[PDB]
């Protein structure tokens, strides 16, 4: 099981600086080129750079982008990956993936890791409310969903029951207004299940560190 | 510098059907030391990270179905998809590592399917949002194609535009429908000053709207 995990995202003021970690595991990590890739929501991949490995001594490149202003480093005791920004502008703001590269002879980027979000902003680090959506009709099915509302920045993720619910589930895109962020997420259910069973939405906001469950009880 | 460029932006295809979408090198990227062409095919899915389809133009990656296809050589390079299926809606992107690494722009793949009518919910304010002074009225339009569609709110039989924020979602990986959300925001005390809650949905698939509504009490 190839992993990559990358950490270090969050909010950060324009003009500021930033570090974000790529661990790895599940190969020989001094054999890989490593690279970093960024992408702003809704928009495309941009290639940043990348860290050759042992064979090619551990050297850098960088895109034209960036090149001067950001920088890699690799902990090869650790098998870990850095990428080091400086003079942040809201250009930055993106989901950064780093993936496997050149390992000598494959031209690929065989493994990608999950992305860690960056939001360059002024505006301050709000944790969500949460609200109930409950019904109530009489269907076969029913429609139950949770309000996450005045955030920020991104992300925030939505399960229901723990995961336990994973099929008729629409968490939708966050809109923003006045520098929060509101999204909802919905569920659908067998009219039989509930409120017999319960339903339960659980709402993580790391950038704050909230984590709430809400039930959804009939009104 | 070496530009990468695709075409088309987006498009829409039937299950069953074929794609193919083209890559553009601003330069040839046939390594002449080794005879391949260094242009690789990721697909990124709607909240997924990108994963590897193809490489050095042609050599589907291990997992991958027969359906994709990587084909071209020097400057010109396809994707094509033989017969495509509910789950290939996803953005692909081709990119050069033959002077470091560049990606295109991508290709977004949008699935065609059967006009299909939403299914409308509405939701009144929770008693905890209430308390605290704000009044959210929630309407879900689910698993409707196609995307385009109307939300209209009345408060007491009369329509209301202030306040009302919309979100549809990606295409469904498995039925290709999408979703919206209709979010209507009052204060507490507007919320008071009325008795009647409407979400209407219009969409090409009934002449007759679709309507949800709830009263405060
Ligand atoms: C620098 C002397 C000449 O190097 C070559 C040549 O370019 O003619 C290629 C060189 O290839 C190998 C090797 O040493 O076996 C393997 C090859 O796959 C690469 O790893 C290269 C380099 O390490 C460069 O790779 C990169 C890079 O680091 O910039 C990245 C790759 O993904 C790709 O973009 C290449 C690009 O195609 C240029 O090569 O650049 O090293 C080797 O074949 C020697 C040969 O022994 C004669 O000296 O020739
Ligand atoms: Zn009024």
């Amino acid at each position: 099981e190839v992993k990559l995990v990358e950490s270090g995202g969050g909010l950060v003021q324009p003009g500021g600086s930033l570090r974000l970690a790529c661990a790895t595991s599940g190969f020989t990590f001094t054999d890989y080129y490593m690279s970093w890739v960024r992408q702003p929501p809704g928009k495309a991949l941009e290639w940043l750079g990348f860290i050759r490995n042992k064979a090619k001594g551990y050297t850098t490149e960088y895109s034209a982008s960036v090149k001067g202003r950001f920088t890699i480093s690799r902990d090869n005791s650790q098998s870990s990956l850095y990428l080091q920004m400086n003079t942040l502008r809201a250009e930055d703001s993106a989901t950064y993936y780093c993936a496997r590269d050149h390992d000598g002879y494959y031209e690929r980027f065989a493994y990608w890791g999950q992305g860690t979000l960056v939001t360059v902003s002024a505006a301050a680090t709000t944790p969500p409310s949460v609200y109930p959506l409950a019904p109530g009709a009489t269907n076969s099915m029913v429609t139950l969903g949770c309000l996450v509302k005045g955030y920020f920045p991104e992300p925030v993720t939505v399960t229901w029951n723990s995961g336990s619910l994973s099929t008729g589930v629409h968490t939708f895109p966050a809109v923003l207004s006045s520098d929060l962020y509101t999204l909802t997420s919905s569920v659908t259910v067998p009219s039989k299940t509930w409120p017999s069973e319960t339903v339960t939405c659980n709402v993580a906001h790391p950038a704050s560190s909230t984590k709430v469950d809400k039930k959804i009880v009939p009104r | 510098d070496i530009v990468m460029t695709q075409s088309p932006s987006s498009l829409a295809v039937s299950a069953g059907e074929k794609v193919t979408m083209n890559c553009k090198s601003s330069q040839s990227l046939l390594n002449s030391r080794t005879r391949k062409n260094y242009l690789a095919w990721y697909q990124q899915k709607p909240g997924q990270s990108p994963k590897l389809l193809i490489y050095w133009a042609s050599t589907r990656e291990s997992g991958v179905p027969d359906r994709f296809t990587g084909s071209g050589s020097g400057t010109d390079f396809a994707l094509t998809i033989s017969s495509v299926q509910a789950e290939d809606l996803a953005v692909y992107y081709c990119k050069q590592s033959y002077n470091l690494r560049t990606f295109g722009g991508g290709t977004k793949l949008e699935i065609k399917r059967a006009d299909a009518a939403p299914t409308v919910s509405i939701f009144p304010p929770s008693s905890e949002q209430l308390t605290s002074g704000g009044a959210s009225v929630v309407c879900f339009l689910n698993n409707f194609y196609p995307k385009d569609i109307n939300v209209k709110w009345k408060i007491d039989g009369s329509e209301r535009a202030n306040g009302v924020l919309n979100s549809w979602t990606d295409q469904d990986s498995k039925d290709s429908t999408y979703s919206m959300t209709s979010t209507l925001t009052l204060t507490k005390d507007e919320y008071e000053r009325h008795n009647s809650y409407t979400c209407e949905a219009s969409h090409k698939t009934s002449t007759s709207p679709i309507v949800k509504s709830f009263n405060r009490n």
